[PDB]
């Protein structure tokens, strides 16, 4: 019996972990090889790149999500990092989209029911960042009204 | 450019309570064959099924959210799904968000000084077209598990969703603005 | 009777009407969230202009190029922002993949009620494509109708 | 018996000739609207946009081509044409390779033979960029000299 | 006898090793017409600055982005590098999708000399991108170090 | 130079106005097997068809666009593509607007101090070349409605497409200067 | 601050190694059916395996990872892959690393003058990181070679991964403050 | 710089040469079974198929470009790539234009004055790679027109071309260099 998080069914469980993990192995190691050496700071201080950890999680999501990204890596190791990351990205994505045909193909239009996980997924991440918009909003505020006194 | 805003804020806010509202209450939400005695055309919305035409056109019987025997507890998705829909939460949490957010606008009205009530509408109107979104999701869902079709209530739904994020943003916007006036205001006497 | 070739519209048939619907209300929700999260707090403003650059016609252009799989000039910076658009991107991928699996199959599709694809197949897109040109030209031209006429009035 | 052009084989000649036609007016249409208004021009001269004639035949043909592009429409008629010409690549593309995959299932490795047209099409390309720099390169030198006399 | 799964590298199974090594060189030669288009003239200079950012090691780059269908942070801008750059396009258009036409099928193929994909399909693809991290990794550190014994010898 | 870019713009434009009307009024559209009485190999336009061999060849009929044919389960949609195509709506309505842009380039002469004249040309152009795209696309899909080949009447509309693309765009940079030279001029 | 974010790393490598120490010394690594003598439901981890039900419950036999099988045909890389996991030697090495990273913090608690040492540990922890999913993925992919599911012993490993990757991330940022330190006083 | 520079130049230059001058010569091509009579292992290359082992070890037969009967000209694609198959025109053309390139920093190094030597010598190396990418292309593509492999001439001919690339790349950067300096010069003495 399908469930709502059929869309998941074309990879196995463990592939879907250990693309986790290997995300967030490529965006420590881009950061590291990014920011590490004092060399490549500049003069508080300026970086001469702009991939930290959260700019370089940032770019692994968008490179994996085939959407693009506004910064590039420009030094030997970046580029290592991200060449070895888009190509495992397009060998995943394709071995996806290709067993996601298979499956599909076992002409049926699409139900909601086969896709209703997924914008529940959209909505929970929607709510979430309002939510942690609103708590930031808090938090300068409170900060303002302390600053005041 | 302060009151065309309010007003059209106002005016969009109560059309889309008043939208999500009816299509709660009415039963024009699918057109599906079916009985109302305990195969016609009925009309069914998220209480109760009425049939029309026939020999029974007019009587209406409510919505049996738990159909066919033996009660089968095997799989928890689909009791949390069939409680969801009938209970009907995500309609009336928008019914509700909409109306917290009419309130915040009135207050806001009064107030005229407290900038955060308006930010407080708009995050209730988005919420409450979240809401929305999400109940449409689970009653086509419910209703899946004979050619139909949607009445009026479902659309009346949909477009309560639409102008509720119109709203939210026209709100968003009139906290932004007063936000720089005041932000302009404090850089002028300064 | 004669076999029925697929509708002007064919291209909307690997999808059911209310996963299409749904996907609007989703891009339209997407693209206010992204907004708001982008622009409600005072403290990304510095008469006064915006630290990031994501308007509400920003956030629907945004939203608009992530689910055509194009991308724009602009990428949310903020974490709020970069929340809704990894999920945004994550409901693309997946709605997307769902959609183009066998969109071939589901254009030559003969109803009763390997070939090359021809044109016929495919007239619908380019007829909404020549459509929407048009659509553009007659935009730009009221709008700069409208300009002139205000600019003359201006002067006089 | 398949040529060396068989992967232009899952969509018929009419479609390419089409899309041919479709991307020159779309490119045409899109600096038309970017460009015509003496609105969008500020005070030679300096445009508002970037999207002359030769830009937007490489704003469109990157759209198409799945590459994107480093500049991106900002009007509401110039947006008009990009999101329909963005609806446009992405219904032929999928049909192409849909109708691909069709067409390669009539697990067997793809041959040189079957793509030996596309590298053959990649060497000429490259040769006439080479010829059209080098073109480039001796009329400025012409130039130069005369200039110097 | 026992039936053989697909090799560690099987991803490499949809094309031919001809193809392959095809690829690789005409990837070279493009990055090397690229280049040579874009800096050769003098009259793109301004020591002295270039006009455009393509030297040898960014056209690789660009080239390979345009390959795995990612895309960088340049592009060209002159007739003839944008010729390169569109007939590289269509190259990879054409290749890439001969390629993932029928990728799981390839990766899960038993030989004897619907089902989910395991990680067993996939484990070359992961041992790649971790022994990449880690080449990454040596190539930073070792460039740290020669970097400080530079440094330390010019101040001593 | 603006003579020479004026003289290009009026050459292109007679041009794709001359190949225009002579694809209307010519039979070679397509070549295909068929009959030209009331099966031999024949060419055919967009209005009339005639057979090249055999004792038939030389005869020519009006091409049948609404077959007599058994007609239940007839959607609107080919009775809409079919009374398009046979109207030829847009390759005439493209020969309409190619004449109108001419006349415009024309008239610009005897006003130069107007300067919209020459924007409207180009919007003449660019429609005629829209119109052109959508008449080739309802020419060959109701052609789909097994050998056959296009003639040079196609490739002649083809041409013409080309050409008022490419004299709507000179048309457009000759309005972009104009107004270029009246900012230059009122600045200074 | 950085005397919480020295707690926060020390915790953190602490809180890791613990973790990776005790995946490896347990034998909760797996749920499935099979045989603790020489078929019911067992538990079993990286060398050991034991029945949890019937009469045979609590009793451990070592895994065979070499089990007497046919064996012809037996490719190299099955032997290079059954080799790796006998020997468990990526989950040791990350669990030595961890161990290299936890030591190179505290000499450096021990010499501050010294900057060095806490990127050092940083590389320790991102190493010991990947180590940990290199050997993941060589036992799932060995488990291959059918109901089953994981224990809390894999779950403590992946924990273990995802917390050396945050510590290392912390002391790489430490560095990096500690050298920005310098050079603000350097310069002035 | 310069003085490395040239020498590598030089060097690579030399070196390509050489391997595509060897490859197009030797006949260590493909690995196929074959005859060399007018099925045994026999080793080809573009001119000549030459047994290995077996009784008629070291027998070589010029190659056939026009097999079976008939003489079919049905298509005139597979006679144009016959036809390009057996003039090896492509490989030949790559010696040519590598000799061209050695030819033309041969002249450079006696000029040391005109600097569109240097860049008609990296010209004529990219344009030797390209035509030695084209002509592997075309002897695989024939060949396809039993498992079989890939001999050191075939090897030798891609190294070339590696070598070819990495020459042209660097004559370019000499080219770039020498217009820098005058530039430099041309500034400083202005
Ligand atoms: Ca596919
Ligand atoms: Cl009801
Ligand atoms: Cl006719
Ligand atoms: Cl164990
Ligand atoms: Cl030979």
């Amino acid at each position: 019996k399908p469930g709502v998080f059929s869309f998941l069914d074309p990879l196995a469980y463990e592939i879907w972990m250990c693309i986790v993990f290997a995300y967030i192995g490529v965006s420590v190691v881009l950061f590291l090889v990014s920011r590490f050496s004092p060399y490549e700071w500049h003069t508080s201080s300026e970086s001469t790149n702009e991939f930290g950890i959260f700019n370089s999680l940032w770019f692994s999501l968008g490179a994996f999500m085939q959407q693009g990204c506004d910064i590039s890596p420009r030094s030997l190791s970046g580029r290592i990092v991200g060449g070895v990351w888009w190509f495992f990205t397009l060998i995943i994505i394709s071995s996806y989209t290709a067993n996601l045909a298979a499956f599909l193909t076992v002409t049926s239009a699409l139900s909601l029911s086969n896709v209703a996980g997924v914008f529940y997924i959209l909505v929970g991440g929607l709510g979430l960042a309002m939510l942690v918009a609103l708590i930031e909003f808090c938090y300068k505020s409170r900060a303002e009204a302390k600053r005041m006194k | 450019d302060r009151g065309v805003q309010m007003l059209l804020t106002t005016v969009g806010a109560f059309a889309a309570f008043s939208l999500m509202t009816i299509a709660v209450g009415t039963d024009y939400w699918l057109y599906s064959r079916g009985v109302c005695k305990t195969e016609v055309m009925t009309h069914s919305g998220l209480w109760r099924t009425c049939c029309l035409e026939g020999n029974f056109k007019g009587l209406c019987k409510q919505i049996d959210h738990f159909p066919e025997d033996a009660d089968y507890e095997a799989d928890t998705a689909e009791y949390f799904l069939r409680a969801v829909r009938a209970s009907s939460i995500f309609p009336i949490l928008s019914v509700i968000l909409l109306f917290m957010g009419g309130l915040c606008i009135a207050a806001s009205e009064f107030y005229k000084t407290r900038h955060n009530i308006i930010l407080s509408a708009g995050i209730f109107f988005v919420s409450a077209g979240l809401s929305n979104i999400i109940g449409i999701i689970v009653y086509i869902s419910a209703n899946a598990g004979n050619s139909y079709s949607y009445g009026w209530s479902f659309y009346f739904g949909a477009l309560s969703f639409i102008i509720a994020e119109m709203v939210g943003v026209l709100a968003v916007h009139m906290f932004i603005d007063r936000h720089k006036q005041l932000r302009a205001t404090a850089r002028a006497t300064d």
